[PDB]
RNA sequence: CCGAUAACGAACGAGACUCUGGCAUGCUAACUAGUUACGCGACCCCCGAGCGGUCGGCGUCCCCCAACUUCUUAGAGGGACAAGUGGCGUUCAGCCACCCGAGAUUGAGCAAUAACAGGUCUGUGAUGCCCUUAGAUGUCCGGGGCUGCACGCGCGCUACACUGACUGGCUCAGCGUGUGCCUACCCUACGCCGGCAGGCGCGGGUAACCCGUUGAACCCCAUUCGUGAUGGGGAUCGGGGAUUGCAAUUAUUCCCCAUGAACGAGGAAUUCCCAGUAAGUGCGGGUCAUAAGCUUGCGUUGAUUAAGUCCCUGCCCUUUGUACACACCGCC
């Protein structure tokens, strides 16, 4: 009964995926992600505190989902709803440094690679740390 | 005056750099396609162009 | 934690010139300082190693003075350059965050300042119109009947 | 050869493109080389609003106007080599047709 | 009605109050503790999470924009 | 589609498919008798819903609204 | 490819092409009988086909006009010499055609003619030749300085719908 | 002072190192070419400047180019920037530096509102 | 069998007045898993008789500009409403909704257009489809405003709403425009 | 339309027509669209399955080296006609309900005579007449203005909040565009720099080939806020940072940090609207060197109410009254 990353439900999955990033701490964390707002039509920064590993485990899952993603590709799924204030409102996209730092950290643990073209994927190792924790979710969720 | 002065002005942009191709209008052109022409004259001559109605 | 309000809950607060109601949040209590919002409120909490899930009465002396000197001292605990308000000042060129009626007095002077070089901004300010170019004909009616 | 080319009509009616695709296969099979499917692109529809009257006044009318580009690709393949066996046209006057091979 | 003025701690008035007769009916909602106990709502929500940590409070929905809760079965 | 209208797109194509795959690999009484269900509780699971939309006009924000209109 | 212009663009310049040279030709030939013109493309050349009624009139003499149109045409498109040949080709039955009609009409009236048996004639030509019906209208200063409207109308002739396109010319 | 330097050093203060001290717009601009009407106007005032008489202000320059950003060398002159009208001569203050030719040289007097015609009825 | 949300069968629910039976559509053959269906019913006249007058609330209870595309919002606003009545009262929620509706029925009303004493000339009598209609635009009209400016949220105040219709106690908004309305066709007769 | 009939024979209009949308596992074709099957793989389960699960990872139009068009596209066609039943009907024209059916009323275009002193000579090398024509009402160039503000009105937008806002996660579209005769101005993937606005090298696309599987918004799931003019509202106003242009001031646009004003649902009045409709909600195209609170379309969510009427506002026919005929805004 192996169980994949699409068989259990993705939000508690990212959120334990977090978790184990938190836990197991070698990203390379810029010192400014106790400033920056996640995107240009935000207006407040993250609640949480290590948010920045919630998104680069968002940022994988996606990677999982489907490859090649760079970093436009990444701020297009983190784009939002720029309310504009008296005007009427339009779509932004996501933080170009945020997405392209969470990438380098990313293949800074080496679970994505650059593709022969442009745009990165995940490694075979990377998806076994998906699937693993996939699974690990799964019988938790379960029992 | 001389050429020092006479066309210096740059109109390479803007709606003064437009004119319709039919009639040399600046006002109501039509860029889509590069169609570049006045929409009365386009409206004169969509027949001529085969820009039809169905609906 | 949902305990009894603590002994030392002072319901408003005095800071710098100015007081601040305890009895909501720290991330927006200090807030209605004039100069100081949300964004900047956010970023000197975190920086100030305080619990953002607790109210401004609740905290004890030593953390909100040093709330203080990272209010007016911001520059060396790390805040970048584009995060000030009075960056690149006219008088002196340098970079500050103000946070008190000294943002009023700077404002003051710096209208005075326009009126006296007689600038058009200036010129607008002096007669109370809009300064930004927009428009005047529809707009603005209450503030003169 | 060796000779695999690919040819594509288009128009903005839909009768003459049906007629040439079918009397130019018809024609290919009288010749016997293979032919591949007539492969239909979906159609252009070139819109323009335009508003009715020239001065702007009266009931704020909008004259619509479309053009409809449909193209087809018929790739023409033999084992031997294609341009020496056929070179007529058989074109009427308002098709398009463009010739290229598999280099291009 | 002009305003509320709820409080935003707990006091030695209200927190036995809350601890001896809240978890003895029906429908526990932050609203319904809010509007019947003159306390803020936030303190509600984080009140009512301490009491489902010990145990005496049965939770039903646990929705984002709307949680529900019970007393516990009695007999 | 959106998200809802995916929802009803997937229902409305395993009802399909069963009824389908009853009637080819298995005898059709199977087939009536699932597709009577089917029917006398949900006639959308088996008949898609033609409406799709309706174009909006030069006179109006939408497919039959008109513009607020003044006199004076 | 990078130096061809996409379909879109190329149709429209088609299009466009059509309508100059038709404003050009009804500019130019409006006496000696224009009618309509027909363009037949191919990549190696093009051919123009001129339909009029006065074919020997449109050429000058031993070809000379229809010289210095082709030689006019070949200039201002800037295709390549010798890419487009210009065919005079009388029109049949031209009763039929309103262009034609509307031309003619036009010349009674400049020549000084009455309009109404001018309109008259104009219209008796075009039910002899043969149709299912005839409209003419003709607005302008008639009489004085205020403005009246004539429609003279015989035989069938419809309003609505697709098939007026094909069935009705408009001039 | 205008970014806590003397207008003494603002006198040698060279045009790249001086972009910093600007504004972005500002910077900008300087960033791109200043165009040959700009230099010759700089030489004028800089001629007028240096005939002005001692301890006397300058004669009156015109001009109707009125996006010339104020340089610190050019305080003092007579400019006559043009309205729309006339010429209009104005001081050049040491805090107008930032400052545009057309932002001093009003182009419309304010209006005094009389009482309202026909017209909203 | 069908158990909407889950739960809650709809077979012990019993419509006490034969007035409107042929106008509730809670029975078993309209019986739904899931309050949601696009069956077109305002496409023909009476075709929203036969609809279910739970999907008939989430229709009617999405208003007011910000809510008229929210319907999945309705119809969580529903379940957390009907387990809100069903912990308080502690029986079917669907028989309380039927109660609340035969309650919120005004049985006539008045409407003319002439020179009228008080408000209209003539008293009417009513239809049960006009009966539901009303009951069910009053109840969550009703809600709506309880809810607009009080911490109480959507789901508790729809749900006391429907409580103090299903028995009637002068409480609720739309019993009081059902008295204000029959008073009124009491004195236009 | 049936009928009667000093009328008969016609005609236009309506209807008929074309497109649009809905069913076609019916046909043709599909390496610029896919489906299925297989083989490489990679990962989970390996306790043990192994024809277990995922793949928008790689291939099988690379020419012998799998089949098919269901999905997508676009053509020839079919298919709905009041066709059948029941009821009403002079038993005719027709009408209601029902069965089967995708569909038993899909929205548009076109749209008669006659007329308005309705708008355009500021679209035209459409044009009569009049005015000007060298110190020009021609034309060019420079600047200003067309934004200007005691005020009134219109069309919209924001909003007034917990059916909500913020923070994070999850997740679904379709129109349709994209490098130029003049004419300079394209859509953009990827990689890096920066926090953002932006900048820096590499590509792809003149296009079902590339942007793009258009990872849109709304919505959904958890978080905090807690009935306050509050975390709603961002107008005003300051500083600073980026883009276009020859030039950004009376701020072009965008970003950041400050300030949070009125607004607590709106009088007398009045607008539009009946099913994928109103409304919410984003996205295209036009304008564009820079750009959309406008507009035209597209797409998502999807309703209450009604199957009637002349009460008001009007309209069509017939009769009747007139002193109206510039025609009741009449005349007197
Ligand atoms: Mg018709
Ligand atoms: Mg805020």
């Amino acid at each position: 009964p192996g169980v994949t990353v699409k068989d259990v439900n993705q939000q508690e999955f990212v959120r334990a995926l977090a978790a184990f990033l938190k836990k197991s701490g070698k990203l390379k964390v810029p010192e400014w992600v106790d400033t920056v707002k996640l995107a240009k039509h935000k207006e407040l920064a993250p609640y949480d505190e290590n948010w920045f590993y919630t998104r680069a485990a968002s940022t994988a899952r996606h990677l999982y989902l489907r490859g090649g993603a760079g970093v436009g590709s990444m701020t297009k799924i983190y784009g939002g709803r720029q309310r504009n204030g008296v005007m009427p409102s339009h779509f932004s996209r996501g933080s170009k440094s945020v997405a392209r730092r969470v990438l380098q950290a990313l293949e800074g643990l080496k679970m994505v690679e650059k593709d022969q073209d442009g745009g990165r994927k995940l490694t075979p190792q990377g998806q076994r740390d998906l699937d693993r924790i996939a699974g690990q979710v799964a019988a938790a969720n379960k029992k | 005056g001389h050429q020092q002065l006479y066309w210096s002005h740059p109109r390479k942009f803007g709606q003064g750099s437009r004119s319709c191709r039919v009639c040399s209008n600046r006002h109501g052109l039509i860029r889509k396609y590069g169609l570049n022409m006045c929409r009365q004259c386009f409206r004169q001559y969509a027949k001529d162009i085969g820009f039809i109605k169905l609906d | 934690m949902s305990l009894v309000i603590p002994e030392k809950f002072q319901h408003i607060l005095r800071v710098l010139n100015t007081n601040i109601d305890g009895r909501r949040k720290i991330a927006f209590a200090i807030t209605a300082i004039k100069g100081v919002g949300r964004r900047y409120a956010h970023v000197v909490l975190r920086k100030a190693d305080i619990d953002l899930t607790k109210r401004a009465g609740e905290l004890t002396e030593d953390e909100v003075e040093r709330v203080i000197t990272i209010m007016q001292n911001p520059r060396q605990y790390k805040i970048p350059d584009w995060f000030l308000n009075r960056q690149k000042d006219v008088k002196d060129g340098k970079y500050s965050q103000v946070l008190a009626n000294g943002l009023d007095n700077k404002l003051r002077e710096d209208l005075e300042r326009l009126k006296k070089i007689r600038a058009h901004r200036g010129l607008r300010h002096f007669w109370g119109l809009r300064v930004r170019g927009q428009h005047t004909k529809t707009t603005g009616r209450r503030g003169r009947t | 050869a060796i000779h695999r080319i690919r040819i594509t009509l288009t128009s903005r009616n839909v009768k003459s493109l049906e007629k040439v695709c079918a009397d130019l296969i018809r024609g290919a099979k009288e010749k016997n080389l293979k032919v591949k499917g007539p492969v239909r692109m979906p159609t252009k529809t070139l819109r323009i609003t335009t508003r009715k009257t020239p001065c702007g006044e009266g009931s704020k009318t909008w004259d619509r106007f479309q053009m409809r580009i449909h193209k087809r690709l018929i790739d023409l393949h033999s084992p031997s080599e294609i341009v020496k066996q056929i070179t007529s046209i058989s074109i009427e006057p308002g098709v398009e047709v463009e010739v290229t091979i598999a280099d291009a | 009605r002009d305003k509320l003025n709820n409080l935003v701690l707990f006091d030695k008035a209200t927190y036995d109050k809350l601890c001896k007769e809240v978890p003895n009916y029906k429908l526990i909602t932050p609203a319904v503790v809010s509007e019947r106990l003159k306390i803020r709502g936030s303190l509600a929500r984080a009140a009512l999470q301490e009491l489902l940590s010990k145990g005496l409070i049965k939770l039903v929905s646990k929705h984002r924009a709307q949680v529900i809760y019970t007393r516990n079965t009695k007999g | 589609g959106g998200h809802v209208a995916q929802i009803y797109a997937i229902r409305q194509s395993i009802s399909k498919a069963l009824v389908a795959y009853y009637q080819k690999y298995v005898d059709e009484a199977s087939k009536k008798e699932i597709k009577d269900i089917l029917i006398q509780y949900d006639r959308t699971l088996l008949v898609a819903d033609p409406r799709r939309c309706e174009s909006k006009k030069f006179g109006g924000p939408g497919a039959r609204a008109r513009y607020q209109k003044s006199y004076r | 490819m990078a130096v061809q212009i996409s379909k879109k663009r190329k149709f429209v310049a088609d299009g466009i092409f059509k309508a100059e040279l038709n404003e050009f030709l009804t500019r130019e030939l409006a006496e000696d009988g224009y009618s309509g013109v027909e363009v037949r493309v191919t990549p190696t050349r093009t051919e123009i086909i001129i339909l009029a009624t006065r074919t020997q009139n449109v050429l000058g003499e031993k070809g000379r006009r229809i010289r210095e149109l082709t030689a006019v045409v070949q200039k201002r498109f800037g295709f390549p010499e010798g890419s487009v040949e210009l065919y005079a080709e009388k029109v049949a039955t031209r009763g039929l055609c309103a262009i034609a009609q509307a031309e003619s009409l036009r010349y009674k009236l400049l020549g000084g003619l009455a309009v109404r048996r001018a309109c008259y004639g104009v219209l008796r030509f075009i039910m002899e030749s043969g149709a299912k019906g005839c409209e003419v209208v003709v607005s302008g200063k008639l009489r004085g300085q205020r403005a009246k409207s004539m429609k003279f109308v015989d035989g069938l002739m419809i309003h609505s719908g697709d098939p007026v396109n094909y069935y009705v010319d408009t001039a | 002072t205008y970014r806590g330097v003397d207008l003494d050093q603002l006198l040698d203060m060279s045009y790249e190192q001086l972009m910093q001290l600007y504004s972005a717009r500002q910077r900008r601009r300087l960033n791109r070419g200043l165009r040959r009407k700009q230099h010759s106007l700089l030489k004028r005032l800089r001629k007028a400047k240096k005939e002005a008489p001692p301890m006397e202000k300058p004669e009156v320059v015109k001009t109707h180019l009125r996006d010339m950003i104020i340089l610190p060398e050019m305080v003092g002159s007579m400019v006559g920037v043009y309205n729309g009208k006339t010429f209009n001569q104005v001081e050049i203050k040491p805090e107008m530096i930032g400052h545009y030719l057309g932002e001093f040289s009003i182009t419309y007097k304010p209006v005094k509102h009389g009482r309202p015609g026909i017209g909203a009825t | 069998d069908i158990k909407l949300f889950g739960k809650w069968s709809t077979d012990d629910v019993q419509i006490n007045d034969i007035s409107l039976q042929d106008y509730i559509a809670v029975k078993e053959k309209y019986a739904k898993y899931l309050p949601h269906s696009a069956g077109r019913y305002a496409a023909k006249r009476f075709r929203k008789a036969q609809c279910p007058i739970v999907e008939r609330l989430t229709n009617s209870m999405m208003m007011h500009g910000r809510n008229n595309g929210k319907k999945l919002m309705t119809v969580r606003i529903v379940k957390h409403a009907f387990e809100i009545i069903h912990l308080l009262t502690g029986e079917n929620p669907l028989q309380v909704l039927v109660n609340a509706i035969i309650n919120s029925g005004p049985r006539e009303d008045s409407t003319r257009i002439g020179r009228a004493g008080t408000v209209r000339r003539q008293a009417v009598d009513v239809s049960p489809l006009r009966r539901v209609n009303q009951a069910i635009w009053l109840l969550c009209t009703g809600a709506r405003e309880a809810a607009f400016r009080n911490i109480k949220t959507i789901a508790e105040c729809l749900a006391d709403e429907l409580i103090n219709a299903a028995k009637g106690s002068s409480n609720s908004y739309a019993i009081k425009k059902k008295d204000e309305l029959e008073r009124v066709a009491k004195s236009n007769r």
